[PDB]
């Protein structure tokens, strides 16, 4: 679910 | 500070809102607000067409009809503005998209609700860390100027349900795009 990119750490 | 570690951050703001605020007669300044619009699109998208009026209804001229020093200030009510009214661009309300984003610090924007899965136009600044909302109200925001604007409203007189005693009303209000998304830091 989660995007590192776009969602940060 | 070592920048390897820093790196590793939060959420890239995809596109802006500002609100002009007056409180009473009073031009108090603007207020500007990213938005994370690849992390919880759907509720970035009601939030910026209520802002631009796209849709034949939304925030212009609506009353932040709730402050609360050290803690917050709500509005958002553009049907009835005491905290009964106010819907989406997809229906009377919505439901919670996720809670990716946490209240991580003053200056962070989230919906209010009446539970779960009731998400609609009405919305809320915290002034204030409020960790006791994580996971319960969906965080899509946080403001990135005017944050000296939102102290205004916050410690403006009000009466004991914590209504403002003058109006305190978003008097313009739109969206400013950003051609380059980018990061900024979960506090
Ligand atoms: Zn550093």
């Amino acid at each position: 679910d989660w995007n590192e990119d776009m969602d940060g750490e | 500070g070592p920048l390897g570690s820093d790196e590793k951050k939060g959420p890239k703001v995809t596109v802006k809102v500002y609100f002009d605020l007056r409180i009473g007669d009073e031009d108090v300044g603007r207020v500007i607000f990213g938005l994370f619009g690849k992390t919880v699109p759907k509720t970035v998208d009601n939030f910026v067409a209520l802002a631009t009026g796209e849709k034949g209804f939304g925030y212009k001229n609506s009353k932040f009809h709730r402050v609360i020093k050290d803690f917050m200030i709500q509005g958002g009510d553009f049907t009835r503005g005491d905290g009964t009214g106010g819907k989406s661009i997809y229906g009377e309300r919505f439901p919670d998209e996720n809670f990716k984003l946490k209240h991580y610090g003053p200056g962070w924007v989230s919906m209010a609700n009446a539970g779960k899965d009731t998400n609609g136009s009405q919305f809320f600044i915290t002034t204030v860390k409020t960790a006791w909302l994580d996971g319960k109200h969906v965080v899509f925001g946080k403001v990135l100027e005017g944050m000296e604007v939102v102290r205004k409203v916050e410690s403006t007189k009000t009466d004991s349900r914590d209504k403002p005693l003058k109006d305190v009303i978003i008097a313009d209000c739109g969206k400013i795009e950003v051609e380059k998304p980018f990061a900024i830091a979960k506090e």
